[PDB]
């Protein structure tokens, strides 16, 4: 099915994931510099923090485009997927894969740990929130 | 260059100047350390310098690439007015240079802030949009407008927020003569494709492009209602409309022309289906243009046919009656002796020599009422004197 992005539940979902955006944009520099492998004391937290950003990747395939040229709506399936797969699907999926598990179980290399800085991209969600307050 | 903003370019110029003076001041500062003998290197800013473990003892063979960064690190910290104290001047000749570099940069630093403010003070799309909504919300609250209307007025303001509009109160500085040519370049291709204006003269069509206005409508809005009196004529140039579903409106079409010609109330409701751009024409402006182009007016009615017979008969009757009506107006003015009233309908009206349905030259009424002054003017037009009505009389017989 298709859900219009106004029915008081998708907006509550986006506001819920904005909390994770604040957490994951402030914790990413804290584990790249200080920690060097993310010890097991917070192993569950790392896995749990990427679940909220993984369901949204498969839950953003049910939205309304509005087509940006004829402001009525878009409800077809091919249009939604082609829109998302062209804009930010590659960077959202890439910033969701576990890099701490890959880094340690790869003959630990510091080069492969620089991919954590990709996860800093999701601070743009907080910037988009401030734009809505201006309007 | 007009492609890029000039205020933003001025900001980049000041940053380059400030970062270049920092580079120059770093090279000069190291020179003031080498102008002392090597035996007195303990009195220099770098010779006596000692970081965490490094000593900077020799100071003259220190792998230049790590001798320039230390000097540049001093200059950047001073330029930004941060201040650490790990690197500082010690002798007399380095204090004097520091005073003139710090004082010079203080003026330059406050100059960057001044140009940064001027960039912001110009405004933005969000700032201008926010001001408009403040007035509209205040205007609607005091008049207690309905909630349905408030959803339309606020909708159109967000429509022009993105996809920047023509930016009104700016194009008004353009003279009307120049703007007249601008309208032809833009609106002509859309008008020529309508079925109503097929075969019309170029002179007639040109008189319509000058007095057109462009408007946008969001999907779901209603322009005309069933049974309403049409006061505007709309040309569809973009988007799609649905007439209520009994018909679908495509671009390069016109709707509402039936009501404005036969004086019939609008029979169908037009509904916006997608974002559309519409050109509108007023009723008063349309009829004034149509009256002058009498020959073109007949073609419009004929093209519309391809109630229809009644409209066609009325159109042929409308053009037949207007020639007789103007004759009556001139005779009435001459009967009451209003010289100024009849003057307007002579230079841009009808022929005074013509007679009405019964046959009444203005000389007949003038001679019957003894108005000497009006008689002089009719002589200037060389109006025939021996014109006879359907009675055998002459204008001289009334005097």
């Amino acid at each position: 099915s298709i859900v219009h992005p106004d029915n008081r539940w998708y907006k509550a979902w986006t506001m819920f994931i904005l909390i994770w955006a604040l957490y994951s944009s402030f914790f990413t520099p804290l584990e790249f510099g200080f920690f060097r492998g993310l010890p097991e004391n917070l192993f569950i937290l790392d896995i749990a923090g990427q679940i909220a950003f993984l369901v949204d990747i498969v839950l953003t395939f049910f939205v309304a485009y509005r087509d940006s040229r004829t402001y009525r709506m878009i409800y077809k399936r091919s249009s939604i997927a082609l829109r998302y797969l062209k804009s930010t699907f590659i960077i959202d999926l890439l910033a969701c894969m576990p890099w701490d598990i890959i880094y340690k179980a790869a003959g630990e290399k510091e080069e492969v740990r620089y991919l954590l800085l990709i996860r800093l991209y999701r601070v743009h969600r907080v910037i988009l929130f401030f734009h809505k307050m201006e309007k | 260059d007009i492609r890029i903003n000039y205020l933003f370019t001025r900001i980049v110029k000041l940053i380059f100047v400030e970062l270049y003076c920092t580079h120059t001041a770093a090279c000069i500062f190291y020179y003031l350390a080498t102008t002392l003998p090597a035996s007195q290197e303990g009195y220099t800013w770098i010779g006596s310098l000692k970081l965490g473990d490094y000593s900077y003892s020799k100071f003259r063979e220190i792998d230049l690439w790590t001798r320039y960064t230390t000097s540049m690190y001093f200059a950047v910290v001073t330029m930004a007015t941060v201040g650490y104290g790990d690197i500082h001047a010690v002798n007399m000749r380095e204090m004097i240079f520091a005073m003139v570099y710090i004082s010079f940069d203080m003026i330059l630093g406050a100059y960057l802030i001044g140009n940064m403010t001027a960039l912001i003070v110009k405004g933005s799309k969000t700032e201008r949009f926010r001001d408009k909504m403040a007035d509209i919300m205040r205007y609607m609250n005091r008049n207690k407008l309905g909630r349905n209307i408030r959803g339309q007025i606020t909708g159109h303001l967000r429509l022009q927020y993105e996809s920047s509009y023509t930016e009104a109160a700016v194009l008004q500085d353009i003279p009307v003569s120049i703007r007249a040519k601008i309208a032809q370049t833009l609106y002509l291709p859309y008008i020529e494709k309508v079925p109503l204006f097929r075969g019309c003269s170029s002179e007639f069509i040109n008189q319509i492009v000058i007095r057109l206005h462009e408007e946008f409508f969001l999907p779901g809005e209603v322009i005309m209602e069933q049974g309403s009196v049409v006061d505007q004529l709309y040309f569809v140039c973009h988007g799609v409309l649905e007439e209520i579903i009994v018909a679908v409106l495509q671009p390069d079409h016109s709707f509402g022309e039936i009501s404005i010609l036969c004086n019939i109330p609008q029979p169908y409701t037009v509904r916006v289906a997608e974002l559309c751009r519409i050109l509108r024409l007023d009723k008063q402006s349309f009829m004034n243009i149509l009256e002058i182009f009498f020959h073109d007016g007949r073609r419009i009615l004929n093209n519309l046919l391809e109630r229809i017979k009644q409209l066609e008969s009325d159109i042929t009757f409308h053009i037949s009656k207007q020639e007789a009506e103007l004759a009556l107006k001139l005779n009435s003015a001459a009967f009451y002796g209003d010289l100024y009233q009849l003057k307007s309908l002579i230079r841009a009206g009808g022929d005074p020599n013509k007679t009405d349905y019964d046959g009444r030259s203005p000389l007949h009424l003038a001679a019957s009422r003894g108005y000497e002054d009006i008689t002089l003017y009719l002589i200037q037009e060389s109006v025939d004197v021996n014109i006879k009505d359907k009675l055998g009389s002459t204008p001289l017989l009334e005097a």
